[PDB]
């Protein structure tokens, strides 16, 4: 009975896999988009990292000399 | 078809090892 | 100097099957105990193994913990602490585990 | 005194609240320490698949 019902359970498929092939080929093409924008945004993002960081950099030597 | 397809390791989730390969390929670290 | 006497398909039988050995902690720890890590031969042709890890090549080997094995042998540290039984047996049981 | 002494107190307090907001919004990691074909993939993890199964 469990085999039976578990036959049941069982989704019909096509063994063609055209559907599901061209399904991959979408989303591999869709994650390498977003990856190049991912890269760019990141450049940019790295870069405003050091100007921010070197900003901090002077404040922190300059505060601690100055307060003490 | 053989399409490449793109994919690092995303499921699967330091300082000391850095420091001793430091240590190895510039020697001291005062320099 | 005997001269070499290799045989091209066999040894890359050859070659798979002893990939898949080092796989295998115990075979690291008897090759340990008889000092085959003191030669230096041996190193150079742990290099030729790195043939293996090329994906045509790879497609073939059975047995994955090999590669990862092999990187860890790359420390001569880890070569003579699976001389040590103990260790061995913590390797042992790793892989036991994630198995 | 007591009062200038909180006074004091808080200040450096300030001063630590901006510190810390600006380098939490510059998180500071550490640096970091192919692509692959389908099918030579998929063929791999079917053979992979009996062996690293109980």
């Amino acid at each position: 009975m469990q085999i039976d019902t578990l036959i049941n359970q069982l989704p019909g498929i096509s063994t063609a896999p055209k559907h599901q092939l061209e399904k991959i080929k979408k989303l591999q093409n869709s994650i390498e988009e977003k990856q190049l924008e991912r890269k760019s945004l990141e450049s940019e993002n790295e870069d405003l990292k050091l100007q921010l960081a070197k900003r901090i950099e002077t404040f922190g030597r300059l505060s601690c000399v100055l307060f003490q | 078809s053989l399409d490449p397809e793109i994919i690092g390791g995303q499921n699967n989730f330091n300082l000391q090892q850095i420091f001793q390969k430091i240590i190895q390929e510039r020697g001291p670290f005062r320099d | 100097l005997l001269s070499k006497v290799p045989d091209d398909k066999s040894r890359f039988e050859i070659e798979l099957e002893f990939v898949q050995m080092l796989s295998n902690p115990w075979y690291l720890n008897f090759l340990a105990q008889h000092k085959y890590f003191e030669d230096e031969a041996f190193l150079q042709y742990l290099e030729y193994m790195e043939y293996w890890r090329e994906p045509e090549y790879v497609k073939f080997i059975i047995y994955p913990t090999c590669l990862h094995m092999l990187t860890l042998l790359k420390n001569p540290q880890f070569r003579n602490d699976i001389s040590r039984a103990d260790l061995s047996k913590q390797v042992n049981d790793e892989i036991y585990y994630e198995w | 005194i007591s009062s200038l002494l909180k006074q004091d107190k808080e200040l450096d307090l300030q001063i630590q609240d901006c510190m810390r907001e600006m380098t939490s919004i510059y998180d500071t990691h550490l640096p970091k320490t192919q692509k692959v074909n389908a099918e030579t993939l998929l063929d791999y993890g079917r053979k992979l698949s009996k062996f690293s199964s109980a």
